[PDB]
């Protein structure tokens, strides 16, 4: 339950650093990212190793590692 | 710039079309092969007439008409070490691993960008070589970050200000005043009167084909996608060895060639067997996707804007064929019949073509993605007969700016509805196809046009829209009628393709916050009179129109992904394990193709329902009264009723008064609705939808 | 779901009506338009009540309701047409987890005494800031000339 540091990459090319514990829901990390980047929680989602991440599940289920990368994917319109 | 393209199999045709649309200065195309029937299933520039002719000469005029300002030229003869040196980049499609090696070695020995693109069946392969030292200017694809400043001072480590982005540390920034960049506390002047950052170029080294083939380096987003790519590469090498040894490509679905291909490679034996069996034709969606990717790589090898791709890219879509618990196509079924579909029939069969000939589909929006979807539909054969057809609906006219993104639009075709001209072009692709244009927006004001009879024939909807409100409305209509939905979205270089299948996937969840921003009223007091906080002071006069110029590579990719989804959507019932949503960022070489989520269930006091479910209650012979309706609800289900309303008007309330309730309880539902709303009931409407809430939620379908 | 929550909240509001609201009424045809009559306590606004509308958006949770007045009130926070600015209902402050009761109580606070911070009517703001006596003397006359019959 010790804190672990991970990397979250956004759509602008940057990769910020977050400190999270592998016992909380993905919704909490989504709220953290929303606060740090100033976008709504319903306007994007997260991806790691291809498959997306479900909001209600703990981060320990997916099996993250220290200094891992988690991508943001916006919900885009137009066409 | 000048680009050489060798091999117009259809992948080369897609690449050339993308380059001409983007605006490549000069394009020299080289193909001596004569056009046969088995080449029309993916090439959209040829025809039945242009048969027994060289592909290059046949397609030259069609490519030239697209832009008329790029001067497309055709080369006849052979490629020697004399014409290679005159072109900035050479693209090669469907070679024989001998011309590949020769041209690759010659290009590396002379320093010219070399691309190899191949599409065998459903699998695609791409390879790039930009040379031993390539420099790229701006690997960001986004505007450089900016910040505001107030005042500064002097200090040995330096002092910086920040008035309210993150600039990290040690990078390079600019503004002392209008001078060279200084690394950063800012790295003799004590005074005080915005700040912008700059990016560094990146250097990348590539190897020649002969060296790269020995040990590949594939682009994969995870670790389970690397062994799969290695198996695909081994299968491609085995196929090339088989072609060189026997002198002929393996026969379609032939079980005797698959054994030789498998034994030659020896690893995923099942995977190589399956790709060997299905490696007989070229399909429009896979060709369109790989052509979009290759065109983007070529374009980024000229402007030197985004980061070059790595050594290899492998695209695998082996879920469009019938599942394991089904019947595989047979060699007799997958036999050439002299019709313009032999490319698809070589892998699927005539039964699939018969199935696809009858379906009727609806297409919302004849625009950027719409034209590509129409082209893919025309080349595959959705309809093209008397038992099927296609419908196209759009509301906008044609403006001058549409010409730069005009796949099917012409300069003389301005001032007339887009749906008509798009239908005319789709008919030109093959006269067998029948397309009906409708110039009426699909919004909650023309619902009488699109009634129950209108959706009684439609077997599926493809949406290509530039809004969130319209997309949510279309999804709501589709889930009301229980129909498959195919949605796509592009912005700049980002693209997404999604499929929504009733009762097996999740319903389209629109972002409510985003849809609220559009069509926002005038801000009365946020910033109108006193304040001026950010750069958005433009609202005072009345990002102004939210204009996003899409590039032709993303639209082709999303259209190809949608077609790949359709291939198994029209293939009967599927176990939801054979469906995919796709997200792509071309500039960063990002591509994910994942399995969607099962629908989420909700439980109330005793009610377990999904987003697809609904409540169905009939009526009596003359009619049934409201009290009878509530009694039947409370009898069949445990649900009581607190509020029951129809749209913006309410018919019942949990507590009003004994008198107010007894006034309304003995009345007919239709009579009550006519009493509240003076407008007459719709004669064409058959089912009335009601919204109800229990004491303390799927709609109520009142079958009139 | 903008027609369900409005009627689900009107019942709760009528269950425990606030002391400053009277004749809280709907139309029963469109459930997205309300009506009320409020009598402010602070003088010279204690004489007559004022009518208003609580018009709702087609997506109420993700948009602010319009609270345009209907009477001819003279106040340095409302326009001559009837519109009124509230910081609670704004693009930078609106939230989907706020009820209409808080909006109306903030409205009551605003109408109790002008905030003289972001006045929409610039003419009356200066008169209030400089000479409150004349503004108070004229507001009562304006209310008498145009106002409700009784609370
Ligand atoms: N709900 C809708 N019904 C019909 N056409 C639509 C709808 N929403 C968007 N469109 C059209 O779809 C096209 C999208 O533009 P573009 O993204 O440039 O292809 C435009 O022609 C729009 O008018």
């Amino acid at each position: 339950d010790e804190p672990l540091s991970i990397l979250v990459r956004n759509n602008k090319g940057r990769s910020s650093t977050y400190e999270v514990r592998l016992t909380q829901t993905v919704a909490h990390l989504k709220q953290q990212v929303s606060g740090l980047e100033g976008v709504q929680d319903d306007l994007f989602w997260l991806t790691f190793e291809g498959k997306p991440l479900e909001d209600q599940l703990p981060l320990g289920e997916y099996g993250l590692k220290p200094l891992s990368t988690v991508f943001m994917n916006l919900r885009l319109r137009g066409g | 710039a000048r680009v050489l393209v060798s091999g117009l199999q259809g992948l080369g045709a897609e690449v050339a079309k993308n380059l001409v649309l983007m605006g490549v200065g000069s394009l020299t195309l080289h193909d001596p092969h004569p056009t046969c029937w088995s080449d029309l299933a993916a090439q959209f520039l040829l025809s039945e007439q242009d048969l027994e002719r060289s592909r290059a000469e046949a397609s030259q005029e069609l490519l030239a008409q697209l832009n008329r300002a790029v001067q497309v030229v055709v080369h006849t003869g052979d490629i020697t070490e004399d014409l290679l040196l005159d072109f900035q980049v050479v693209v090669l499609t469907a070679a024989k691993l001998e011309e590949q090696l020769k041209v690759g070695t010659l290009c590396h020995k002379h320093g010219v960008c070399f691309l190899a693109a191949d599409t065998r069946g459903l699998v695609g392969q791409l390879f790039c070589d930009f040379g031993e030292d390539f420099t790229v200017q701006d690997p960001t694809e986004a505007e450089p970050l900016t910040a505001a400043i107030q005042h500064i001072s002097q200090g040995s480590p330096g002092i910086l200000t920040l008035r309210k982005h993150y600039f990290r540390d040690g990078d390079l920034v600019t503004f002392l005043n209008d001078c060279d960049p200084r690394s950063i506390e800012i790295g003799t002047f004590s005074r005080y009167l915005a700040i912008t950052e700059v990016k560094r170029p990146k250097t990348v080294r590539h190897k020649s084909l002969d060296t790269a083939l020995l040990q590949p380096h594939v682009v994969a987003q995870s670790s389970q996608e690397v062994h799969h790519a290695h198996c695909l590469h081994q299968a491609f090498c085995a196929l090339h060895k088989f072609q060189h040894l026997h002198g002929r490509p393996p026969q379609p679905w032939d079980p005797v060639d698959a054994e030789t291909v498998v034994g030659l490679a020896r690893l995923d034996e099942a995977l190589v067997r399956t790709v060997a069996l299905s490696s007989a034709g070229v399909l429009s969606p896979m060709v369109a996707m790989l052509g979009a990717v290759a065109a983007q790589e070529v374009l980024k090898a000229i402007s030197r804007k985004f980061m070059p791709l790595d050594q290899w890219l492998y695209f695998d879509a082996l879920d469009c064929l019938p599942e394991d618990g089904e019947l595989l196509p047979s060699p007799e079924d997958c036999a050439l019949r002299g019709s313009r579909y032999d490319g698809q029939i070589a892998v699927f069969g005539a039964g699939f073509q018969e199935k696809l000939r009858r379906q009727h589909y609806l297409l919302v929006g004849a625009g950027a993605i719409g034209c590509e979807l129409l082209k893919v539909f025309a080349l595959v054969g959705l309809g093209a007969g008397n038992s099927g057809g296609l419908t196209v609906v759009d509301m906008d006219h044609i403006e001058r700016s549409n010409l730069s993104r005009q796949f099917l639009f012409r300069s003389q075709d301005v001032g007339r509805p887009k749906a008509e001209v798009a239908a005319a072009a789709a008919r030109g692709l093959n006269p067998d196809l029948q397309v009906i244009p409708l110039t009426y927006p699909l919004d909650p004001t023309t619902e009488h046009i699109y009634g129950d009879n209108f959706f009684s024939r439609v077997d599926g909807v493809a949406a290509a829209l530039d809004s969130f409100q319209a997309r949510r409305y279309v999804a709501a209509r589709c889930t009301h009628y229980l129909k498959p939905l195919l949605e796509a979205g592009t912005s700049g270089t980002w693209g997404s393709a999604t499929v929504f299948m009733p009762h097996v996937t999740e319903a389209y969840r629109a972002p409510a916050s985003a849809a609220a921003s559009e069509d926002a009223p005038y801000p009365v007091c946020t910033v109108r009179y006193f304040p001026s906080t950010a750069e958005h002071t433009l609202q005072w006069a009345r990002i102004v129109g939210q204009i996003i110029p899409a590039i032709a590579t993303t639209t082709a990719a999303v259209a190809g992904l949608l077609g790949l989804e359709l291939y198994k959507v029209v293939s009967g019932p599927r176990p939801r394990s054979a469906f995919r949503h796709s997200y792509l960022h071309l500039a960063e070489n990002y591509l994910i193709r994942y399995m969607p989520f099962a629908p989420a269930i909700q439980t109330f006091h005793h009610l377990k329902w999904t987003s697809w479910d609904r409540l169905k209650v009939p009526a009596g012979q003359p009619e049934r009264t409201l009290e009878s309706l509530l009694a039947h609800l409370q009898e069949q289900h445990g649900l009581r009723v607190r509020i029951l309303l129809h749209g913006s008007a309410l018919l019942y309330a949990a507590g009003w008064s004994p008198e107010k309730q007894a006034q309304h309880l003995p009345l007919r539902v239709t009579e009550l609705v006519q009493q509240l709303t003076g407008q007459a009931p719709a004669p064409g409407q058959r089912v009335l939808v009601l919204e109800l809430s229990c004491e303390g939620f799927p709609p109520l379908h009142y079958e009139l | 779901m903008a027609s369900m929550r409005v009627v689900k909240e009107l019942e709760d509001l009528q269950k425990k009506p606030p002391p400053y609201l009277r004749n809280l009424s709907s139309d029963d045809a469109n459930v997205l338009v309300w009506h009320a009559l409020l009598l402010p306590d602070q003088p010279p606004y204690h004489l007559k009540a004022f009518n208003l509308r609580i018009s709702f958006p087609p997506e109420y949770p993700f948009k602010p309701p319009m609270i345009k007045f209907t009477t001819k009130i003279y106040h340095p926070n409302v326009d001559e047409n009837g519109q009124i600015c509230l910081p609670i209902i704004s693009s930078e402050n609106w939230k989907p987890s706020t009820k209409t009761s808080q909006v109306l109580e903030a409205l009551n606070v605003l109408v109790n005494r002008p905030n003289i911070r972001e006045p929409l009517r610039m003419d009356l703001a200066d008169l209030l800031t400089q000479n409150p006596e004349l503004f108070r003397k004229n507001a009562e006359e304006f209310t008498l000339r145009f106002g409700v019959d009784r609370p």
